DNA sequence: CAGTCCCTGTTCGGGCGCCA
DNA sequence: GCATGGCGCCCGAACAGGGACTG
């Protein structure tokens, strides 16, 4: 297919990718070996040697009801450095209804980019090595001769087309709602669930009239709940209880300016004993109610801003349940939530955790279609070691690692 | 001259070729380097040159595995400061661990390896260089190499990967020939009778030949003691070469690199090694000529682990119908040895894990880290985790993680009990102690002159303050705790506005490399029932207010 | 609010081991 | 004026980031 790719303009004075790759399984280096030599033989890819100083990891993963395995590579970095490309010059539009809709499904066409083929001076930036197990042979070194799935640039060449195949579409069924978020495409209705599954399918045969393999799953935006932060409910005080309470105020007070806690200060006043009980004063039951009222109103001074980075926290609180919080600017909170004991995930909490991001991620891209950063709860090298056995999405988040304590229990949960 | 494509090099924008004059060298080296020189120059692997090149580098020579002859290095330094950056495809090393047996088994190697590939040619005038005649009075010969240069940075990775793309044909038509190829140095194994093998080994042998790779007959014919990678490959077992310490009365800095650097390349098989004593004389920053005296600790150390290595081990094999099994025991404070086996005592591979790391940690954190390091190594030898036989017991583990903040993990793993065990040293209460003296401790420092005080005040109406030198208002606040935990019973209440001391303290740590925090540890462990209760900082709780007003004057 | 400290974790360089 | 690439281990300097304190 013999068509003029967009060149492709890289960050002025941006380094290319040199990313070292990481050990695999055996597993799934196999399946990677297979998915790759076919993918040569289709032209897809191409050899290449070691005089291209550039490199990015690749591995594999295994989806529900797929047995086939589905390659991935994280393009997180490439991406960082061709933004200018993708965001600013072939952006594609996100729409703020979609957050609305009854029920969105994800279908993956990231199939249907390997039709287009890439720009040559651009294709020496997507390398990447497939390892060999105890390295019976050095790596061997291959590169994209089309559009390839994981860079945020295939997405954005495509939407010229993308906008066509889908026209069809958009022009019988005026009331839906679609999304092209790299490899995903999201589609949301309001129709009833047994009806709109069959939109789906007929938007999926839509896509088979021209060639795009599209191999507990719907969404559904209105019924995701910004759970807030609440205070308990004793019937007799503790001194302790007391304090603890305050402790938690006094933080919130980051949030909300009006809770006062000068009333429910002058308890403690004198060095006292933790298991000493308090009578409930009337200065005190007057603003702990006034307070309690204070954080059932939603925070006032919430906004999104486009032209900043978006930053998800995530604390661990125990019989598996997870609290996190989605935000661009500290205590201006855009939404937080408590992901819960998912009925079917083992008692690991790396398993559990990895769950967690994909479905932040995803609620993410809804809400803004932009992915978030995420400061992960546990250890480097604990999360280096197994996230990629339990992960199931086709994008990757930018994630650091961050252990705090927890003060003031967690406020959140 | 090699029919192989070459490899397309360039420099780096704006940067010019070698210019760096050559240095003399001894009566022997410009002897052995000449004949050598006169050798490439019929064979097409270097060329004579005009003088209209402008380039030189820097050569000499360095003696050989059995010293007969020498090898010709370049001190491409310079060069390889210009030259274009290369990916590396060697991505890591193969382990005789990791090797399945095999009916008949053969290992070449190419001779003159880099001597056998065609280096660019627009890249060769860089690598021009010169060689003098005997005292250096007369003008002597300029040449280029043809071929790839020893000590240029693109060598190996350009042969390496040369390597591969002349094996893949012969591997393909061959699926049933399994080939380890580490540079030059080739491992072929089969099932097959063992005289088909050697004809495969012939077959192969002169495969290369027709791309240009000799194979001089100096290389393991059927000779069950191979000597591949610096170990001795038999027929169902496996050892490294003969391992020899240095012995020496006086120790200087290197010598003990030069002897630490050995032992954990023994630890890959012998088991229980340790280098912790002995690494700690390598502490703050010392010259490599340094003499150091060997210390009392370490002087155990260097013995013991000398009385390991005169009784000698083996190696096992891998086969992929069994299950690893990497038991794990916990050797020294910090220290750790395991050894992974698919049978009772079947050892295939043994090893030590040190990295003690952070200020402050504990033995099921240090654990963690070590199953960590050996899934990820054993992924990398047989690409699956094994199953782990740890030292701690399954309901002290479950105690951890559940209570940790962290998410933390352990794959499948059953019980060992062989101690020293592993296990949580106390337990901070998660509910205030009724009837128990309750202390609110605090402090501070002024940051300007280093002084501070530390000091606690009870209900029951106790109370103290110490003076502090060289102190800072987090480490005060560490230092009060200590204080209320001394002057306390077997059962105490403490609170403090430090979220730092807090934070530590919570995450059970056994272990710290401050003096202070270890103290603190040792008197959490005699007492029974603890329990930190965290407030506000300058707000104005109760009794915090107080202990805050006396320890800042 | 912005500028200092302190404490701590993560990255990278240099040296040795072992291989080529 | 004594080379290159790879992996490992061990130590320390440089750097980054969050909380507490200071003017
Ligand atoms: C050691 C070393 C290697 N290399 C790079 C460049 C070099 N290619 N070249 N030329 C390639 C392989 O080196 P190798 O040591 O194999 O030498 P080369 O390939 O140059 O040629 P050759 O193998 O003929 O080396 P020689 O020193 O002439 O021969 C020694 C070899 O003979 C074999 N050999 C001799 N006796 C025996 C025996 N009894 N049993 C088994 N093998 C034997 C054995 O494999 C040894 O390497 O790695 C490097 O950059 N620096 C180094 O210091
Ligand atoms: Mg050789
Ligand atoms: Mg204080």
């Amino acid at each position: 297919s013999p068509i003029e790719t967009v060149p492709v303009k890289l960050k002025p004075g941006m380094d290319g990718p040199k990313v070292k790759q990481w050990p695999l399984t055996e597993e799934k280096i196999k399946a990677l070996v297979e998915i790759c030599t076919e993918m040569e033989k289709e032209g897809k890819i191409s050899k290449i040697g070691p005089e291209n100083p550039y490199n990015t990891p690749v591995f594999a993963i295994k989806k529900k009801d797929s047995t086939k395995w589905r390659k991935l590579v994280d393009f997180r970095e490439l991406n960082k450095r061709t933004q200018d490309f993708w965001e600013v010059q072939l952006g594609i539009p996100h729409p703020a209804g979609l957050k609305k809709k009854k029920s969105v499904t994800v279908l993956d066409v990231g199939d249907a980019y390997f039709s287009v083929p890439l720009d040559e001076d651009f294709r020496k930036y997507t390398a990447f090595t497939i390892p060999s197990i105890n390295n019976e042979t050095p790596g061997i070194r291959y590169q994209y001769n089309v559009l390839p799935q994981g860079w945020k640039g295939s997405p954005a060449i495509f939407q010229s087309s993308m906008t066509k195949i889908l026209e069809p579409f958009k022009k019988q069924n005026p009331d839906i709602v679609i999304y092209q978020y790299m490899d995903d495409l999201y589609v949301g209705s309001d129709l009833e669930i047994g009806q709109h599954r069959t939109k789906i399918e007929e938007l999926r045969q839509h896509l088979l009239r021209w060639g795009l393999t599209t191999p507990g799953y719907e969404l559904h935006p209105d019924k995701w709940t910004v759970q807030p932060i609440v205070l308990p409910e004793k019937d007799s005080w503790t001194v302790n209880d007391i304090q603890k309470l305050v402790g938690k105020l006094n933080w919130a007070s980051q949030i909300y300016p009006g809770i006062k806690v000068r009333q429910l200060s002058k308890l403690l006043r004198g060095t006292k004993a933790l298991t000493e009980v308090i009578p409930l004063t009337e200065e005190a039951e007057l603003e702990l109610a006034e307070n309690r009222e204070i954080l059932k109103e939603p925070v006032h001074g919430v906004y999104y801003d486009p032209s900043k980075d978006l930053i998800a926290e995530i604390q661990k609180q125990g019989q598996g349940q997870w609290t996190y919080q989605i935000y661009q600017e500290p205590f201006k909170n855009l939404k937080t939530g408590k992901y819960a004991r998912m009925r079917g995930a083992h008692t690991n909490d790396v398993k559990q955790l990895t769950e967690a991001v994909q479905k932040i991620t995803t609620e993410s891209i809804v809400i803004w279609g932009k992915t978030p950063k995420f400061k992960l709860p546990i250890q480097k090298e604990t999360w280096e070691t197994w996230w990629t056995e339990y992960w199931q999405a086709t994008w990757i988040p930018e994630w650091e690692f961050v252990n705090t304590p927890p003060l003031v229990k967690l406020w959140y949960q | 001259i090699s029919p192989i494509e070459t490899v397309p090099v360039k420099l780096k924008p704006g940067m010019d070729g070698p210019k760096v004059k050559q240095w003399p060298l001894t009566e022997e080296k410009i002897k052995a380097l000449v004949e050598i020189c006169t050798e490439m120059e019929k064979e097409g692997k270097i060329s004579k040159i005009g003088p209209e090149n402008p380039y030189n580098t820097p050569v000499f020579a360095i003696k050989k595995k059995d010293s007969t002859k020498w090898r010709k290095l370049v001190d491409f330094r310079e060069l390889n400061k210009r030259t274009q950056d290369f990916w590396e495809v060697q991505l890591g090393i193969p382990h005789p661990a990791g090797l399945k047996k095999k009916k008949s088994v053969t290992v070449l190697d190419v001779g003159d390896a880099y001597f056998s590939v065609p280096l660019d040619e627009d890249f060769r005038k860089y690598t021009a260089f010169t060689i003098p005649s005997i005292n250096n009075e007369t003008p002597g010969i300029r040449y280029q190499y043809n071929v790839l240069p020893q000590g240029w940075k693109g060598s190996p990775a350009i042969f390496q990967s040369s390597m591969t793309k002349i094996l893949e044909p012969f591997k393909k038509q061959n699926p049933d020939i399994v080939i380890y190829q580490y540079m030059d140095d080739l491992y072929v194994g089969s099932d097959l009778e063992i005289g088909q093998h050697r004809t495969k080994i012939e077959e192969l042998r002169q495969h290369l030949l027709r791309w240009g790779l000799t194979t001089p007959d100096k290389k393991h014919q059927k000779e069950p003691p191979f000597l591949w990678m610096g170990y001795e490959l038999h027929p169902d077992k496996w050892t490294v070469q003969p391992i020899v310490l240095p012995e020496k009365d006086s120790w200087t800095v290197n010598d003990i690199c030069k002897l630490v650097g050995k032992l954990n390349w023994a630890s890959q098989i012998y088991p229980g090694i340790k280098v912790r004593q002995l690494s700690k004389l390598l502490r703050g920053t010392k010259a490599l000529t340094e003499v150091i005296p060997l210390t009392e600790e370490a002087e155990l150390e260097l013995a013991e682990n000398r009385e390991i290595l005169k009784e000698p081990v083996h190696g096992v094999y891998y086969d992929p119908s069994k299950d690893l099994i990497a038991e794990i025991q916990k050797q020294g404070q910090g220290q750790w040895t395991y050894q992974i086996y698919q049978e009772p005592f079947k050892n295939l591979k043994t090893g030590k894990y040190a990295r003690m790391r952070g200020a402050h940690t504990n033995d099921v954190k240090q654990l963690t880290e070590a199953v960590q390091k050996i899934t990820t190594e054993s992924i990398v030898i047989w690409g699956k985790t094994p199953k782990f036989k740890l030292p701690i017991q399954k309901e002290t583990w479950e105690t951890w993680w559940t209570e940790y903040w962290q998410a933390t993990w352990i794959p499948e793993w059953e019980f060992v009990n062989t101690p020293p065990l592993v296990k949580l040293w106390y337990q901070l209460e998660k509910e205030p102690i009724v009837g128990a003296e309750t202390f609110y401790v605090d402090g501070a420092a002024n940051r300007e002159t280093k002084l501070g005080k530390a000091g606690y005040v009870t209900n029951k109406g106790r109370q103290k303050v110490v003076p502090l030198t060289n102190t800072t208002n987090q480490k005060t606040e560490l230092q009060a705790i200590y204080l209320a935990l001394q002057d306390s019973g077997l059962e105490v209440n403490i609170v403090t506005d430090s979220q730092y001391a807090l934070g530590i303290i919570q995450a059970q740590p056994d272990k710290s490399e401050s003096e202070l925090v270890n103290q603190i540890i040792e008197q959490l462990i005699k007492k029974e029932k603890v329990y930190l209760a965290w407030v506000p900082a300058h707000k104005g709780i109760g009794g915090n207010e107080q202990v805050d007003k006396l320890v800042s004057a």
